[PDB]
């Protein structure tokens, strides 16, 4: 398998960033691609095997070390916001054979770290109207005012995590599209039969994972440090 | 036009 | 009449001092035309015939890439193989491969082939039916097993019947000139005395291309096969070729001895004599 | 060594027959691939074929190596909606692998018994904040973006009550505003003429 | 896998004439493994400036190589080729004969 470290990442313009990819397939070839709207998968660097690093289609900004057959890492020597993007590592047994890809890493780069923020989470209860009409109970969870778009929302019903009856936006809203760095928002529904929700023994929680700063980022502000965390909201 | 060799990935005697 | 395009691949570990040596060498009609050496700096696919300079810059980029990858593939096969032959880590070994296509006069695939060898002995090969492998031994069995498992035969066969054969054509058209050229051998007979009123007659043939030539010595119309010293044919480095045939003779009886040079560039076989 | 697939988005209804266009330009004898990339995930080999003219099949898709057309058209007899994803076509004769934009496939469900309605929900803690929920509408109606700058409106998304078994569409809307009411939000969308607005 | 021993020819490109420039080459063939080292000798001393055609092999699996250098025949001087290779206990050396 090919895995990527880290999976999420926030960095200030001018700083150094290393994404490492480690591969359990016994493959010579490895590639780093970047992915963004309208351009899709674009190759940056690749490696025929342990030792080499050849430039791909769009190398400027990036450097890649290939220490062994297992590791390929790329380094943004000094980051820019033009490099905010999602990154994908692939391995390949030989030249022009299938490629196996990693789960990707999300990298937001912004010049200030004061515009970071965690989510704020409230769940809203089903309408008595809907219950009456449809015999079904929808609840909404809304995550609001967070930056950057590094979240992972889930429903927890009675302490176990559910997937049926659930859906959640494909991608966050610009809470206000004017400002060039607007905080995001993101909604999701869990739907259940009416009988289920009007029973009060039942516990409903939605939980968004936020991905922000680390221990070794340093925080000046009075406002609490916006680190990778979990914000929750519940209901009965 | 050179062909791209597949890895032998052998084992044995 | 027929023609051919073969690639010769060599990998040699030079331990314990690091990276193996990777060598790829292409030959059309048994004349080198492209080469790749891991050992140069700026390792790249180079032309070795002028008619090949005719190929663009995007051709060489393409072939280098593949070469680069191939290299990496053998780099590990070399290292895998030691473990399988319970071999010591210090010494140096050799993977070699020959792969390519001979085509008939009717421009049709006549025999396709791909054979590997490890340390100068056979390891595996493709069979005439282009669908099956022959494994030289228990080690090559596992290889064969995997290569069937992954559908390798069909993918090589594509290359062998398709790509290869098409590109032999492209290379031929490109070189009808330089390749089917022909230089007739320049011949002369030297004379050296031997102790016992004996003489050595040496018939020379110089500056001929192609490389096959047959020279012969007779007296009374009979070829003197069990009497000739004769050298393997050799490159002048021109690249024309040289070859000689000599033979022992009694001092005086020389005028009864004639040399004979059959070579495709001369209309009628030469017949030579000293002095 | 190149590939061109002429569709950016494609959307359909479940059970619809799927066909996505692929032609390639190549100098050697490339092997051909379809890669699939389910949202949130990285790409994955859907299927490959190495020789013209055979066909690969996976997960009920298939594609034939069409040398005469230089084509590798991806076809599925009955598109399900798990299949909503980005589909990438690709050749390779020993080049390095590049990827276009591929085709974004949205598969939408045949909504059985449409019951359009807009419900208004209460916060479970605050008790005072509201949200608007357009729901149970039909798969063809389109939810348009908020023409007002201070009202936010999510794009459509479908959920499935598996054990039920039941699919429904939905979108929500909200705003911190003085005059915000449900009748209002979704006005800039063409809602079905029967959509049920209760009285609070 | 066993090992084949090198064959040698030492000869001049052009039919030697004293005082007139020429090339002397040494054609080594039929050997396994490919690592070989080859010395050219003038008047029994090593020559520094020796070019080597690039290595190759044959259906044999055996290798060949063709080392050469410029030189100019005199009635006096002597040339040899010395080829050290694993397949031989002791390094074989071949004297140039202008008559062959």
């Amino acid at each position: 398998a090919v895995t990527q470290s880290p999976r999420n990442k926030v960095a200030v313009t001018g700083g150094k960033v290393t994404l490492s990819c480690n591969q359990t397939n016994n493959h010579n070839n490895m590639y780093w691609y970047r992915q963004d709207t309208g351009h899709g998968l674009r190759l940056i660097h690749y490696s025929y095997g342990a030792g080499s690093t050849e430039k791909g289609d769009i190398p400027d900004g990036y450097k890649a070390s290939r220490p062994s057959q297992e590791n390929f890492s790329l380094i943004l020597e000094l980051a820019t916001p033009s490099q905010t993007s999602v990154y994908f590592c692939a391995s390949g047994d030989f030249w022009g054979d299938t490629l196996y890809f990693g789960a990707g890493t999300r990298l937001s780069v912004l010049e200030d770290l004061k515009n970071v923020f965690p989510p704020e989470v409230a769940v809203f209860e089903p309408s008595e109207a809907e219950i009456s009409h449809t015999q079904k109970a929808t609840l909404v969870c809304l995550a609001t005012g967070f930056y950057p778009d590094h979240v992972e929302l889930s429903w927890w019903v009675n302490g176990k995590e559910v997937h049926s009856g659930v859906c959640t936006d494909p991608q966050p809203l610009k809470e206000q599209p004017a400002l060039n760095d607007s905080r995001y928002a993101l909604s999701s529904r869990l739907r259940v039969s009416a009988t289920f929700w009007q029973n009060p023994r039942n516990h409903f929680r939605c939980q968004v994972q936020f991905y922000g700063l680390s221990e070794n980022d340093e925080w000046t502000q009075d406002r609490a440090k916006p680190v990778t965390q979990i914000v929750s909201a519940e209901a009965w | 036009w050179i062909y791209v060799y597949r890895p032998m990935g052998c084992g044995g005697s | 009449g027929p023609h051919s395009l073969r690639y010769f691949v060599t990998a040699v570990s030079r331990p314990g001092l690091g990276e193996p040596r990777y060598m790829e060498v292409g030959y059309v009609d048994d004349t080198e035309f492209v080469r790749f050496d891991s050992d140069a700096e700026n390792p790249r696919y180079e032309p070795r015939a002028r008619w090949m300079e005719q190929e663009g810059p995007e051709y060489w980029e393409r072939e280098t890439q593949k070469a680069k990858g191939n290299e990496q593939s053998f780099r590990v096969d070399l290292r895998t193989l030691l473990g399988c032959y319970n071999q010591s880590k210090g010494g140096s070994h050799t993977i070699q491969v020959i792969s390519g296509c001979e085509v008939g006069s009717d421009g049709r695939l006549l025999r396709g082939y791909q054979q590997y060898a490890y340390d100068g002995s056979d390891y595996i090969a493709l069979n005439e039916d282009l669908k099956t492998w022959t494994a030289a031994d228990m080690a090559a069995l596992i290889t064969k097993h995997k290569w069937e498992q992954a559908g390798e035969a069909e993918r090589l066969r594509a290359y062998l019947e398709g790509t290869c054969v098409e590109w032999l054509r492209r290379y031929l058209k490109n070189g009808n000139a330089t390749l089917l050229r022909t230089d007739s051998p320049k011949a002369h007979v030297t004379h050296h005395s031997r102790p016992e009123d004996k003489v050595t007659l040496r018939c020379w043939a110089l500056g001929f291309y192609p490389a096959d030539i047959t020279l012969t010595w007779q007296l009374n119309g009979e070829e003197l096969i069990q009497d000739m010293e004769l050298v393997e044919t050799r490159p002048a480095g021109d690249g024309t070729f040289q070859k000689w045939a000599s033979v022992v003779v009694p001092l005086g009886k020389e005028q009864y001895y004639t040399c004979h040079v059959y070579h495709q560039g001369l209309p009628e076989p030469l017949t030579l004599r000293w002095e | 060594d190149s590939v061109t697939q002429m569709q950016g988005q494609v959307t359909l209804s479940e059970n619809d027959f799927l066909f996505i266009n692929c032609t390639y330009s190549t100098t050697g004898y490339p092997t051909l691939f379809w890669y699939v990339q389910y949202s949130g995930e990285g790409p994955q080999l859907l299927l490959q074929v190495t020789t013209a003219n055979n066909k690969g099949s996976s997960r009920g898709f298939e594609a034939t190596y069409d040398k005469g057309t230089t084509s590798f058209h991806l076809q599925k007899t009955s598109v399900q909606e798990i299949d909503s994803a980005v589909y990438y076509c690709a050749a390779n004769s020993g080049t390095y692998q590049r990827f276009g934009t591929g085709t974004k496939l949205q598969v939408v469900p045949n909504i059985q018994n449409p019951d359009p309605a807009v419900y208004q929900l209460r916060d479970s803690k605050s008790s005072d904040k509201s949200v608007c929920l357009f729901t149970d509408f039909d798969s063809q109606t389109n939810v348009s973006q908020s023409k007002d700058s201070d009202v936010y409106i999510t794009d459509k998304c479908v959920l499935d009550m598996r054990s039920m078994d039941f699919k429904s569409n939905s979108a929500v809307a909200w705003s911190n505003k003085s005059d915000f009411a449900c009748a209002n939000a979704f006005n800039n969308s063409i809602i079905p003429e029967d959509t049920f607005f209760p009285s609070p | 896998g066993i090992q084949k021993t090198p064959q040698i020819q030492v000869y001049s490109r052009h039919p030697p004439e004293n005082g007139k420039p020429n090339i002397l080459n040494c054609y080594v063939t039929q050997f396994h493994p490919p690592h070989i080292e080859i010395q050219m000798l003038k008047n029994g001393k090593k020559i520094p400036k020796v070019e080597m055609s690039d290595m190759s092999f044959s259906k044999d699996w055996s290798f060949y190589i063709l080392a050469h250098t410029e030189f100019t025949p005199t009635e006096t001087d002597t040339y040899a080729c010395r080829v050290k290779h694993d397949s031989m206990a002791e390094p074989k050396t071949v004297y140039w004969d202008r008559d062959m």
